[PDB]
């Protein structure tokens, strides 16, 4: 079978302009297991990115957090790409200080 | 504290 | 309370590509401790949570040695799995395992489980008699009957009912500091409108363990059940958990929406009000 990855882009703690944090990309609820996810900043793809080991849920859907830290600004847009065999093409997720 | 997974289908 | 251990298996095959890749976690409750990754370089069970980097080198010894007889016990399982489906040489599956055990407040044996999954679908399970298999398809009952006819069960019981309630006591006291502290939820509430007769009330709970949570919107004392947007509970990347729960609500109708959070970490369930 094959499950749509469920995309979540979020800061670890409140987003404080100027204050280091960290941001989190996060999928889940997707089947298979091989996925690419693209931390986002002004659209260029930010290099040093980590994630968590491969897990999955108790209806074998896997989940993976995708993380990087950084500090917001003002100005400074954020974002997620995700690419599976699921979608019609990567989808582009926008962060949102209030999600 | 993993287990003996050696069965096979 | 009540705790649990589980180990997640993946093996992905990639014909032309070399052996199966496989990746194992090992967690305690909503904390990972363990790994190993037959591509990563150290080809060893590697710690994830400090309280356990104080093992010794015999626990590394033993926990690479079983991890790795399960890899190679899946790399030929997946091309069995072929042969019983019938399915070609050149495509990529998945082969996925959970094991583990549940222990009650005082570390007696609850539950404990030993499945399979393949490509994504149920294929075998231990059933809660800890000596029968549930078998999801015609395939899966050819494995049900090799199994119990060499008493696969036995072996893997002893483990559930001894070594995982062992390794999880033995778990739960080297990281009391961290496995057994409950973080209540911080929660507030933010507000957005939409339209000029419509506004967003979003429900936030952030920076608890464990994970479980339950939020809940209620418009007059009523359960919104619908109208109401939930996220899945999601990894801070602390060890903490976040969730938020949003409904729209007409403009000044927003005293008559209430969100009602409950947590283990909570002495009282929390009532919010905008
Ligand atoms: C296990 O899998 C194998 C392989 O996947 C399978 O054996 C194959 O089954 C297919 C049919 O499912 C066979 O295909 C036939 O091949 C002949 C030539 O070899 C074709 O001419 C046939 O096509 C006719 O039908 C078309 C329909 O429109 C016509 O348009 C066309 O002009 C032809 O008249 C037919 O498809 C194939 O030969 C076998 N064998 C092999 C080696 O692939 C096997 O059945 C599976 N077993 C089980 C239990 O499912």
């Amino acid at each position: 079978i094959q499950r749509t990855p469920k995309i979540q882009v979020y800061s670890r703690h409140p987003a404080e302009n100027g204050k280091s944090n960290f941001l989190n990309c996060y999928v889940s609820g997707f089947h298979p297991s091989d996925i690419e996810v693209d931390l986002l900043k002004n659209g260029e793809r930010i290099e040093k990115v980590e994630h968590s080991d491969l897990s999955f849920s108790k209806d074998w859907s896997f989940y993976l957090l995708y993380y990087t830290e950084f500090t917001p600004t003002e100005k400074d847009e954020y974002a997620c790409r995700v690419n599976h065999v699921t979608l019609s093409q990567p989808k582009i997720v926008k962060w949102d200080r209030d999600m | 504290c993993y287990t003996w997974n050696q069965m096979n289908l | 309370g009540s705790h649990s251990m589980r180990y997640f298996s993946t093996s992905v095959s990639r014909p032309g590509r070399g052996e199966p890749r496989f990746i194992a976690v090992g967690y305690v409750d909503d904390t990972q401790f363990v790994r190993f990754d037959s591509d990563a370089a150290s080809q060893r069970m590697e710690p994830r949570a400090p309280w356990i980097e104080q093992e010794g080198p015999e626990y590394w010894d033993e926990e690479t040695g079983k991890v790795k007889a399960h890899s190679q016990t899946d790399r030929e399982n997946l091309r069995i799995a072929l042969r019983y489906y019938n399915q070609s040489e050149a495509g990529s599956h998945t082969l996925q395992m959970m094991f583990g055990c549940d222990v009650g407040s005082d570390g007696r044996f609850l539950r404990g489980y030993h499945q399979y999954a393949y490509d994504g679908k149920d294929y075998i399970a231990l059933k809660e008699d800890l000596r029968s298999w549930t078998a999801a398809d015609m395939a899966a009952q050819i494995t049900k009957r090799k199994w119990e006819a060499a008493h696969v069960a036995e072996q893997q019981r002893a483990y559930l009912e001894g070594t995982c309630v062992d390794g999880l006591r033995r778990y739960l006291e080297n990281g009391k500091e961290t496995l057994q502290r409950t973080d209540p939820p911080k929660t507030h509430m933010t507000h957005h409108p939409i339209s000029d007769h419509e506004a967003t009330l979003r429900c936030w709970a952030l920076g608890f363990y464990p994970a479980e949570i339950t939020l809940t919107w209620q418009r007059d004392g009523e359960d919104q059940t619908q109208d109401t947007e939930l996220v899945e509970t999601r990894p801070a990347g602390d060890g903490t958990f976040q969730k938020w729960a949003a409904v729209v609500v007409p403009s000044g109708e927003e005293q008559r929406y209430t969100c009602h959070v409950q947590h283990e970490g909570l002495p009282k369930p929390l009532t919010l009000r905008w």
